[PDB]
């Protein structure tokens, strides 16, 4: 929700993008956040 | 005459139903003078030179 | 206890404030004499109540 | 919300209450606050950003999918 403030600065919720990339591909799970390496 | 002003600094913040909230700025005023200089023979000299050399 | 005539004027002295921040004395001679000065007070009441706020 | 130093300690996050019954006719309503300005030492004045009250977590709903 801390977007929901973060939007506290608008003129009043619908978006449209695409993503800048972030820790999702996927080839180890992680049942715990170890991090990872980037190569 | 000679004109003295003491300045405070005192911010005044008053509401929109006329509350009020008070605020001095200044512990201590500061303290301005003014007067008319009237020279002439060499005294006015000594006046042009002197505040030219001072200024700020 | 006083009889009618027994009075000068019933003049009205409410809560006050000096209006302006600066103070403008007219010295037409040292200080043994001439100082007029020209005070502008600001009449009101104070409202604000001082409930400070708890647990700072 | 202007404001004087009544709320100087006051800290973004922070909760209060505010009344305007005989002008804008809101019913002593309380406020979660955000933004905040703080003042020079002219000026006197804090500018806090407010908003309407927060929710903490709770149960509604039953989506426990359950694949099979």
């Amino acid at each position: 929700m801390w977007w929901a403030l973060a939007m506290l600065v608008a003129s009043v919720e619908v978006w449209t993008a695409d993503w800048q990339v972030l820790g999702f591909g996927n080839f180890r799970t992680k049942a715990v956040k170890a991090k990872q390496a980037k190569k | 005459g000679v004109t003295e002003r003491i300045e405070w600094q005192t911010d005044v913040m008053i509401s929109e139903s006329g509350a009020e909230q008070r605020r001095p700025i200044r512990l201590h005023p500061r303290r301005s003078f003014e007067a008319t200089f009237l020279r002439w023979e060499e005294n006015r000299t000594l006046l042009d030179t002197t505040i030219a050399g001072v200024g700020q | 206890a006083t009889s009618r005539n027994d009075v000068r004027r019933i003049g009205y002295i409410p809560v006050a404030r000096l209006d302006v921040d600066g103070i403008e004395i007219k010295r037409l001679t040292d200080s043994a004499g001439v100082s007029q000065v020209s005070l502008t007070f600001k009449f009101f009441d104070d409202r604000r109540i001082a409930t400070p706020l708890p647990l700072s | 919300v202007i404001c004087d130093r009544r709320a100087w300690n006051v800290q973004p996050g922070d909760v209060l209450k505010v009344r305007d019954p005989k002008q804008r006719g809101l019913t002593e309503v309380v406020i979660r606050v955000g933004t905040v300005e703080d003042g020079t030492l002219p000026d006197g004045k804090i500018k806090v950003v407010a908003l309407q009250d927060q929710f903490a977590f709770q149960l509604n709903t039953f989506n426990q999918v359950e694949p099979p």
